[PDB]
RNA sequence: AGGAUAGUGGCCUACCAUGGUUUCAACGGGUAACGGGGAAUAAGGGUUCGAUUCCGGAGAGGGAGCCUGAGAAACGGCUACCACAUCCAAGGAAGGCAGCAGGCGCGCAAAUUACCCAAUCCUAAUUCAGGGAGGUAGUGACAAUAAAUAACGAUACAGGGCCCAUUCGGGUCUUGUAAUUGGAAUGAGUACAAUGUAAAUACCUUAACGAGGAACAAUUGGAGGGCAAGUCUGGUGCCAGCAGCC
């Protein structure tokens, strides 16, 4: 129970994206750089939404300290949050986990290898197996 | 012939410096020149000079 | 009247006289003629890497005495042979035969300087190291 | 390419990764002071075949590999490490010493700069050409 | 490609480098205002003569001239706005008289020493730099801040940093800590 | 008059005419010449530059030719020849970084064969896919902004404004020398944490760690003049060497 006292300004509602968007001003004297996950667990208790439908980012904190500034926005339903928020943010809260597919060099590198082949190469395995050698 | 390249830079008897206290490299250097120029800079002598004898 | 055209419609002869009479300006002509490139052993380059052909000290000129410690240098970019001063006390044990060496200009915008007859360049680095860093015991020539 | 030398050796400790800062300790280095110590990095580690080399990013200890990114800093042989006071390795003398010798002048008078870099580049190529 | 992020230069060097009179006049202000560079003076005199000789051009404009008035009482606007002109002077002409001297006096480095607060300007800057003083809820640590006289009194210490509560200072706390053993226990 | 072009036109062709430009510089020659918005220096007037973040143009080793297509005389399209030059089993085949990286060469002269579509945007059958466009980081003293390398005492020493006073000074204000000494202040670093981000690195916020000289040790040129600062000390003795000029 510390003086953490977070404001929220420039609140204007965005129906077309099914959300309210707004800047946040966390006046946190005698405290430094309050986290993002902690900036929700009883933040949704302020705009009355449930707890996995909120998102917030931005967040570089004033010179001299004692207050951080950034941007947040809350959703009219968590179901649409999983549809509207970038597919990298749900990673940050564990609501998705993006694919392990190899480095983009290998993706391009194999992208080009498969231009060397015309059709399926299913006849190609039949090519090389009988040969090597005679 | 060539013969006399290092004729003095060698034959000067090379001597070491004096590992003397460090001078205040910064703003306070301007300070202590302000002092040894205007305030009790007991360096006056007639009209003024800046080297001993 | 003061010896030049002064009518309002005069500005052709005026601008043209200035062009011809600009040729009497020495460095205007040096700029237009491109004596930068045709003459002058550099191409107009700030410096030029070169190769030390032979250590050679050349006579002083009056009123002074004192041999002058130069090197005949073949330039890498055009194989022109030129001589250049190796300035300082010593600074000729630092060069051997065939050392790579970077020659700079001398300050007089070409056309040689001071004590010395007909030499317009000075050594700065020899086999990659500045003379200063070698002349003071700061740095050391690479391992031959 | 034109005259620029992989370095060819075998590593006995640690690993080597493409793009890694390393101290090279030439044949004259001792852990004490200014010696044959250059401190640059390795452009690519690469393992070698009948002169086609296959770039690999990491190599353990106990293998032979190449090293492109040096030989501006080596002259014939060297031992490069990662520890401040890792001594060198014994100088590895062979049974032939450089004995047959001739003088080399350049036919044309002006190729001379090409001849003096060649000798440097030649010294690098064979382990005991002088 | 990109879009050029512009930059200007902030000073201007004297044309004759070894004027006897000028050389001493400069050091007198460095002593007066605890500066470190000659650039720190070159910065103002350039900036002033930038502002100065960009007001010479404003009166060959023969008067009632529309641009002269708007950029007039909206320039002077900015110059007591920073306390280098008076409200007892709202009328445009003494601006060219203004010396370099008036600008230094509203550096935050110099204003510290003059609000009590330092007892010496060399002591003022050294403390300006060390995340002491603030103006609003806002720490500032740049010895050249140019107070606005709209904040000439909001200048205080910082609530971080001893001298303002809440933290007692690294050098002190580590010292008095070692008196655990010898206090009796 | 016609042909050809998407179309006007000697654009081309047949016929016909003898005209067209020029000392108000035609034509030629040179450019170490892409043009421009601009850049530098500037009392004014000007002088010098503009390969290069925008616009237009021109090229894709050199010429020419062409396909497809609305659009290309395209070159990360084809064909021929010229110049290089790769692989071969010698039969043949294949070429084009002045795209991003990286390398050679050239040189006085210029960076990593890294990450990514999160942003700006572009394309597509298209909300998803693709983008070395572009963005992120690496290298980076090209250039620019801000501005650490100390503050304050005590003691011993050094000088001087002073109600009641004959004053070693009795008392004074401030002020500098020396390894004689004290307690505060701090980030440069280093680092839980969050923040930062696509994921990271540094920035900012920050727990703990982080200052007394032999350091958390500032440099570069200078000290006859121009030109700010030595008639100091030792060395050499028209020698070494300094010196833009004298
Ligand atoms: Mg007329
Ligand atoms: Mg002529
Ligand atoms: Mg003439
Ligand atoms: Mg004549
Ligand atoms: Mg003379
Ligand atoms: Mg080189
Ligand atoms: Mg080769
Ligand atoms: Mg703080
Ligand atoms: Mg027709
Ligand atoms: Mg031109
Ligand atoms: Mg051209
Ligand atoms: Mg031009
Ligand atoms: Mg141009
Ligand atoms: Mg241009
Ligand atoms: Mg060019
Ligand atoms: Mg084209
Ligand atoms: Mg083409
Ligand atoms: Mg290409
Ligand atoms: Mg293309
Ligand atoms: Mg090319
Ligand atoms: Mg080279
Ligand atoms: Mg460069
Ligand atoms: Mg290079
Ligand atoms: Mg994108
Ligand atoms: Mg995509
Ligand atoms: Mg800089
Ligand atoms: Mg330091
Ligand atoms: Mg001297
Ligand atoms: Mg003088
Ligand atoms: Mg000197």
């Amino acid at each position: 129970s510390d003086a953490v006292t977070i404001r929220t300004r420039k609140v204007i509602s965005n129906p077309l994206l099914a959300r309210k968007q707004f800047v946040v001003d966390v006046l946190h004297p005698n405290r430094a750089n309050v986290s993002k996950d902690e900036l929700r667990e009883k933040l949704a208790e302020v705009y009355k939404a449930e707890k996995d439908a909120v998102s917030v980012f931005g967040f570089r904190t004033q010179f001299g300290g004692g207050k951080s500034v950034g941007f947040g926005l809350v959703y009219n339903s968590v179901a649409e949050a999983k549809k509207f928020e970038p597919t990298y943010r749900l990673v940050r809260y564990g609501l998705a986990e993006k694919v392990e597919k190899a480095s983009r060099q290998q993706r391009k590198q194999k992208k080009n290898r498969d231009k060397k082949i015309f059709g399926t190469g299913k006849r190609l395995a039949k090519k090389v197996a009988r040969r090597n050698a005679d | 012939s060539l013969a006399r390249a290092g004729k003095v830079k060698s034959q000067t008897p090379k001597v070491e410096k004096t590992e003397k206290p460090k001078k205040p490299k910064g703003r306070a250097y301007k300070r202590l020149l302000y002092t040894r120029r205007f305030v009790n800079v007991t360096l006056v002598n007639g009209k003024r000079r800046m080297n001993p004898g | 009247g003061k010896g030049k055209p002064r009518g309002l419609n005069s500005a052709r002869k005026l601008r043209v006289h200035r062009r011809n009479n600009r040729w009497a300006e020495n460095n205007y002509k040096k700029r237009l003629l491109g004596t930068a490139f045709k003459s002058s052993p550099f191409g107009g380059s700030s410096h030029a890497k070169g190769i030390v052909l032979e250590k050679l000290g050349i006579e002083s000129k009056q009123p002074n005495s004192a041999i002058r410690k130069c090197v005949r240098v073949q330039l890498i970019k055009n194989g022109k042979k030129v001589t250049a001063f190796v300035p300082n006390d010593g600074c000729l044990n630092f060069v051997d035969e065939n050392d790579e060496v970077l020659l700079a200009g001398f300050g007089r915008k070409g056309k040689a300087k001071g004590d010395i007859p007909g030499v317009r360049f000075k050594v700065v680095k020899v086999s990659g190291v500045s003379l200063l860093a070698l002349w003071k015991e700061k740095k050391e020539k690479p391992r031959s | 390419d034109k005259g620029r030398f992989y370095a060819f050796g075998r590593v006995f400790a640690g690993t080597v990764k493409s793009g890694q800062k390393v101290r090279i300790q030439g044949p004259n280095y001792v852990p004490g002071k200014k010696d044959d110590l250059f401190i640059k990095a390795i452009q690519r580690v690469v393992l070698m075949m009948g002169r086609f080399v296959e770039p690999i990013d990491d190599c353990p200890a106990g293998n032979i590999i190449g090293l492109v990114g040096i030989d501006q800093f080596l002259l014939k042989t060297g031992t490069l490490t990662t520890s401040e006071t890792a001594h060198n390795m014994k100088v590895m003398k062979f049974s032939v010493s450089p004995v047959v010798q001739v003088a080399v002048e350049v036919k044309n008078a002006n190729d001379l700069p090409k001849l003096v870099e060649g000798l440097k580049r030649l010294s690098k190529s064979d382990p005991c050409v002088l | 490609p990109r879009a050029p992020r512009t930059y200007s230069k902030t000073y201007s060097t004297p044309k004759r480098p070894y004027e006897s009179s000028r050389l001493d006049a400069e050091l007198k202000l460095a002593g007066e205002f605890g500066l470190k560079n000659k650039k720190e003076i070159y910065r103002i005199s350039f900036q002033l003569s930038k502002i100065r000789r960009a007001a010479r051009d404003l009166l060959t404009r023969d008067e009632k001239d529309p641009k002269r008035l708007f950029e007039g009482n909206a320039l002077i606007r900015r110059l007591v706005r920073v306390g280098v002109l008076s409200e007892d002077k709202k009328k445009l002409d003494y601006v060219l008289a203004l010396k370099v001297e008036d600008f230094l006096e509203r550096r935050l480095q110099t204003q510290v020493y003059k609000l009590g607060l330092a007892k010496s300007v060399h002591h003022a800057r050294v403390l300006i730099t060390q995340r002491h003083i603030a103006v609003g809820k806002q720490i500032v640590n740049i010895p050249s801040f140019m107070v606005r006289l709209d904040s000439e009194k909001h200048i205080d210490f910082a609530p971080t940093s001893p001298f303002g509560g809440a933290r007692p200072g690294r050098v002190a706390r580590r010292n008095a800590a070692r008196k655990a053993e010898a206090s009796g226990e």
